[PDB]
């Protein structure tokens, strides 16, 4: 205020400003603001940490974390999802954070509470036959990021809502994956075994793959250099409207590419609970007639998906094929 | 996730393995050498542990969770260092007559049924502590007295004890350019323990893996501490994945059903490459990414005897890759892509296109180069070799008699013969097996 | 006025901290009167003891303003005796700058769910104390009913006065001190009473121990009568009920110690309707 | 508190354990080794410590309410050493006949009716002086024959006397080896009248105390007088959250009444770690919340002897642990519940789930090394062991007809053989008992 105050004085003496005076003030004025407003995010507001931790929790920005949440979860969207899962939802997603070390001490987020900020919504999205789809995250804006954005006129918060279900669906069929299959790796539960187990396993491994490039190599990367400019130099408002432009891109990739692999997918996860069920049941005559029919079956199921796995894969590869470009818009 | 290992160090081999393991992870967490805690450092951000394999006291002294059983000489030696502080006393059970650095499994076998409380004891209280146990570790020989027939029969136990838990085992094969005979003793009785109690069995075969140290390490004598320091640096890379958040192979249920394809084939070959990784003694080892994983599906660079690639089976069932980096990760990335795409290994009906890979960032607070590493785990054919030639080591053992007396004292062989015949016969089934794999008759519908 | 020293007392004997000993002489001495639903002579004989048994200890600390200012209320006669017992505080000056009506009213019911259990366990070590000496004889199948149901009663209501004392009073006071030692400010004050209030009312809500312990209480009291003498069909009929209530108490009970440490108020709804009628 | 309890201290331990008791609890809240009053806290009251074992006699210091009994070399001993500010003229007694009771409970016994008539004005006056008496504790070993004759003596008659009063005893039993040979007669003839005339018996196993002692807080010579050290730690902490404001709604009855289900099942078994609490050995330890609570079920660590591994078969009825620890509340509940519901103590249908626990902080003016420590006192249905030995003992050094001779001066053994036999009977009644507490046959429906 003193700095700015002599300033005014010293341009009220000139006539009419000129343009390399007022320059230099406001080069001065500038960098005085600007320093401040590095330190203001940066230091009290630990700015870097907190976009770092809300892209690991609201947009799936950590696969470790997603695991943990599944893991606690399971139980609880197993069955519909009303009043009392809201709350037990949660709590769980809180714990998960903790147990991930990402709330574990102070070096981690626990001095801002940005990611006790976040709260599990259960709304009715798809099939309020089970919890499962029912579950979304919901993240409400703290200041000064608030004047950006808000749950009034709710155009980002949206946008970050669609993109979190797609995720969140393979992530769902990859949960049952894991799970089924592990119970029947353990024992206690020739060649008719083994080929059972190499192609269920074959397939989990397949599933975890993509989620892997998908979470590490698109969203943690492009997130890196958003915080990395941030903490660099800039303004919250710069942040939103560079998400913004992240998320659309993201909407459109989904449709294109996640028509075949979905479709193959849904299929894959019948497959796997036929071949559980079946499975449980053995230890006479009749268990090994069981066996026989199932073995058949499954196979053939699994080397039609894997045949058009194979196709979606090498368009992975090109970054854009032609062909599934068209099987895109057949089945749209 | 932070979800708790217990460590099991058996023998002399585990407890020297297990000594460097924990120093090696103390530099890469950024922590001291008793383990304290070290504020402005991070260990929980960067990193899940300092709970799955450590544990907090009250004076806030991180100890790894890991339980030691041997003799003397092992537990003597550590206190006399500097890395005490990742042991405690209460850790330490202790024997003094299951002693043998040679094969005697049946010295060893008979002590552990004798002292079935007291160990059962330790292992309760490490069980009480677990938050969420994501299962068990062992790290041994199966060429001690001490590591290998004690090793085994805590196996039994814990399969009964518990069977939905992982059972993974480091186990180090007895060398067959050896000076003894004994060796055959011990590796068909462990064996059979290996396949059914544990789910996992990482071979380290030591007539490979010695000369690995006796190459690489440029030792100028060789000793136990040295060949276990070779060890516990690939062991400590395989955990990388676990290790750090932000990878879906954190989950106990993922590792498993990547790694383990059949609940009878489950023999582990590991290939490293470069080998040394804080314990450097060499010119160099920095290289670019694409001389390492090349080098990685190379049988020539390998722990465990998969022998060459020419007269032997070429027919991987899996392969995994774990990578390391501290150069650009986009190089590397779309290099795994296209590996995978290649399908180095033959595939017929049976599988086909199973190639996997971790990602992880490596730590330079290790003393490197700034190299870039990267590990193999791979599930091959070629494994049956290795317990062929324990088949017929066995079998000339026998007709000479020698050194039968050990045995007899054991509970194994007072109960005749017939259990190692038993096992003969399910065995070869699971050779005969493998060997399918390598055709197009295993999968036929 | 040293001001410190005696918000330090507040927490200590009205919140139900550690006022202990003497809360426990007051109900032994007043035992026979609270088994009894009201009698008007009841009120006086409490106002003299309660004056009597701060008398008695002395001094201990420089101001007495709590031994003193504390006063027994009646909502009547100024369901049984206990439930009745209420406590009112004139307050110290200068001390009651933001003390409003709604602060001793939950000041109070924390005290009177900590006082049902302590009272409850009074009258059960008495029981016990009577067996023993020769009129009750017999060591007959009397005998060995007092000493299991001995065993049931005392660790359940030990369990449940547990985690009454931790999870609220005591939970508490450790906040309140703080929140008064590091700033000098009026509105730290204003805001750790709200506080705690807000955490009073929470307990408030969840509580409704008393009907349940009401009723055991008034069996215990038949039993004690019936030890004491010499002893018949009559001593087994007893000695049968005792079995059959306390059965379906020790379930009660275990559902119970689960709530406090939750704080879910839907298995509490089952315990509701298990404590107004078994 | 306001609960007051009035020591005793019988034989050449109870005043040895119990001046060294007294020289612990001054230290802890910064006062003098003569008592002084110089309380930092009697203006808020965080010390009442300072009334439910001390008494004002308005010569402005505190001073113990302690009796001392025995001979002359005890008493000699403290008034020699600087706590003898702690003991008034009276409580010093000194009452021998026929020249001290030599090793004989029969002596022993004798010698305190003589002087009956002495020994209780010296209660009547601390009873009437008390504002509101609990009840007593017996400090005493049952090894001489002061400690048992006297100790057994002044038991019945308080128990007659009194009915209605509370006696609990802290017991130390001989070692079961022997280190003197008469031990085995003075335990039967005194563990009779222990059994029927005790509301409550803490056992107290000479032989773990003093191996423990020997081996976890060193010191060249161990002595009666080391292993009283291990004693005075255990006394102290039996009381610690009654004594501090933590709890005070809690009495010594009703502490009483939930641990001690019948007067034929009172016996009750420590376990401690680190075996001090408030320092006053040597050797600190810092060891986490979870092991620290692992290791109090465990029945290896512990001052007293029973059968080894927690969940027995002869089940623990009802399980304390009083925690001492100045780390948040939270903790420490959060675990008292899990403890109850893992079964680490073994549980039955017919007789609930009963497991408590007792919570508090260690003083402020207690030397500040301070870790995660408890005290555990259970009643425990395995405790039979250490009773029958000391009978088998005891049945064998008589049939010889050795040592026989120190009893047979003194009435009481001289005639009544009867009471040997008595105990034998007795004890198989008792055991019967503790068997139908498991089932629903405990009493008859």
């Amino acid at each position: 205020e003193f700095s700015k105050k002599y300033h005014v004085l010293y341009q009220s003496n000139s006539y009419r400003g000129i343009s390399t005076n007022f320059f230099e003030i406001i080069n001065d004025q500038y960098s005085e603001i600007v320093n401040h407003t590095n330190q203001i995010l940066n230091q009290k507001f630990h700015y870097r940490d907190v976009v770092f931790a809300l892209k690991n929790i609201l947009l799936m920005g950590k696969s470790d974390f997603m695991d943990a949440l599944i893991e606690k979860a399971n139980d609880i969207l197993a069955t519909p999802s009303d009043s009392l899962p809201n709350y037990k939802l949660t709590r769980v997603l809180q714990e998960a954070v903790q147990l991930s070390s990402l709330r574990h001490l102070m070096n981690s987020p626990r001095n801002s509470s940005v990611i006790n900020g976040l709260d599990a919504r259960v709304l009715d999205l798809g099939h309020g036959s089970v919890g499962w789809d029912v579950f979304t995250l919901d993240y409400i804006l703290y200041p000064p990021l608030s004047l950006v954005l808000n749950v009034n006129r709710p155009f980002g918060r949206k946008e970050y809502l669609r993109i979190f279900n797609f995720l969140w669906r393979f992530k769902k069929n990859n949960y049952f994956y894991q799970k089924e299959m592990l119970k029947s790796n353990d024992i206690i539960r020739i060649n008719k075994l083994s080929r059972i187990s190499i192609l269920r396993t074959q397939f989990q491994q397949f599933n975890s793959k993509m989620e892997s490039y998908y979470l590490n190599c698109i969203i943690e990367e492009n997130f890196k250099e958003m915080t990395r400019k941030l903490q660099r130099t800039l303004n919250i408002d710069e942040l939103e409207s560079v998400h913004n432009t992240f998320l659309t891109n993201i909407l459109s990739h989904k449709l294109f590419a996640t028509q075949p692999y979905p479709t193959s997918l849904v299929l894959l996860l019948n497959s796997v609970y036929e071949f559980v069920k079946v499975y449980c049941n053995l230890n006479s005559n009749g268990l090994l007639g069981k066996f026989n029919t199932n073995l058949k079956e499954i196979v053939s199921q699994y080397k039609n998906f894997k045949d058009r796995l194979y196709i979606f894969r090498a368009d992975l590869k090109n970054d854009g094929d032609e062909e599934l470009f068209l099987l895109s818009k057949s089945l749209r | 996730m932070g979800g708790e290992i217990i460590t099991l160090q058996a023998g002399q081999c585990g407890n020297h393995v297990g000594k460097f393991l924990w120093s090696q992870l103390a530099k890469e967490h950024a922590i001291g050498t008793d383990g304290l805690s070290q504020l402005p450092d991070s260990s929980t951000e960067r990193d899940d542990d300092t709970k799955p394999f450590f544990r907090e006291n009250s004076r806030n002294k991180f100890t790894p969770r890991a339980i030691m059983m041997d003799s003397e000489p092992s537990v003597i030696a550590d206190v006399e260092n500097t890395f005490r502080g990742f042991f405690d006393p209460r850790n330490t059970w202790v024997a003094s007559d299951g002693a043998s650095a040679g094969n005697s499994w049946a010295n060893g076998y008979d002590i552990g049924t004798r002292n079935q409380d007291d160990i059962l004891n330790k292992i309760d209280k490490e069980i009480d502590s677990t938050d969420n146990f994501e299962g068990f570790q062992l790290l041994h020989s199966v060429a001690g007295g001490t590591g290998s027939g004690l090793g085994s029969n805590l196996l039994e136990a814990l399969c009964d004890r518990y069977p939905k838990k992982i059972l993974t085992t480091y186990s180090v094969f007895p060398a067959r350019s050896s000076e003894v005979v004994v060796q055959s003793y011990n590796t068909i009785l462990a064996l059979r323990r290996l396949i059914e109690d544990s789910d996992a069995t990482v071979v380290f075969d030591n007539a490979s893996l010695l000369n690995i140290s006796g190459k690489v390490f440029r030792n100028p004598n060789i000793d136990l501490q040295h060949t276990n320091q070779l060890i516990s640096t690939i062991i400590s890379s395989v955990t990388n994945s676990i290790r750090f958040p932000s990878y879906m192979y954190s989950s106990m249920s993922s590792i498993y059903s990547t790694l383990i394809p059949s609940p009878e084939l489950h023999f582990l070959s590991p290939s490293f490459t470069p080998f040394t990784s804080d314990y450097i003694h060499d010119d160099i080892a920095h290289k670019g990414h694409s001389s390492y994983d090349v080098m990685l599906d190379l049988l020539d660079p390998s722990n465990s005897l998969v022998s060459t690639a020419m007269n032997n089976p070429t027919y991987f069932n899996v392969y995994n890759t774990i990578i390391g980096n501290v150069e650009p990760r986009q190089i590397s990335r779309a290099m795994t892509k296209l590996q995978q795409r290649i399908k180095f290994p033959s595939w017929s009906s049976s599988a086909m296109h199973v190639n996997i890979g971790r990602r992880s960032p490596y730590l330079p607070l290790q003393p490197n180069e700034n190299e870039v590493s990267g590990m193999m785990l791979s599930n091959m054919s070629t494994v049956v070799n290795v317990f062929e030639n324990a088949c017929n080591t066995f079998d000339k053992v026998f007709a000479k008699g020698a050194f039968l007396n050990n045995y007899n004292v054991g509970d194994l062989f007072q109960s005749m013969q017939n259990v190692q015949d038993e096992f003969a016969e399910s065995r070869e089934v699971v050779q005969s097996l493998m060997e399918d794999y390598v055709a197009a008759e295993q999968d036929s519908y | 006025y040293d001001l410190i020293n005696v918000l330090k007392h507040l927490q200590q004997i009205f919140l139900g901290y550690q006022s202990g000993h003497n809360v426990l002489k007051f109900l032994t001495k007043n035992m026979g009167e609270l088994t009894k639903h009201y009698r008007n002579d009841n009120n006086a004989n409490y106002d003299k003891l309660l004056q009597n048994f701060e008398l008695e200890r002395q001094s201990e600390n420089p101001n007495n303003l709590m031994r003193q200012l504390l006063m027994i209320q009646f909502d009547t006669e100024t369901k049984s005796a206990i439930y009745h017992l209420k406590f009112d505080i004139n307050i110290p000056y200068p001390l009651n700058i933001i003390i409003s009506r709604t602060c001793m009213i939950k000041y109070q019911i924390i005290l009177r769910y900590q006082l049902v259990l302590q009272y409850h366990s009074r009258l059960l070590d008495e029981t016990w104390m009577d067996l023993n000496k020769t009129p009750s004889w017999k060591y007959r199948r009397i005998v060995r009913a007092t000493r299991v149901l001995h065993a049931k009663m005392n660790h359940f209501i030990k369990t449940i006065m547990e985690y009454f004392n931790q999870n609220v009073i005591d939970k508490e006071v450790y906040s309140l001190e703080k929140c008064y030692r590091n700033p000098t400010l009026a509105v730290a004050i204003q805001n750790e009473l709200e506080g705690g209030l807000t955490n009073i009312m929470t307990n408030r809500c969840l509580s409704d121990l008393i009907p349940l312990q009401l009723q055991i209480f008034d069996i215990v009291y038949k039993f004690c009568k019936f030890i004491k003498s010499m002893r018949e069909d009559a001593a087994l009929e007893l000695i049968q009920k005792l079995i059959e209530y306390i059965s379906n108490a020790s379930s009660i009970f275990r559902k119970c110690l689960i709530n406090f440490t939750q704080e879910l108020s839907t298995e509490k709804f089952d315990f509701y309707d298990s404590s107004s009628v078994d």
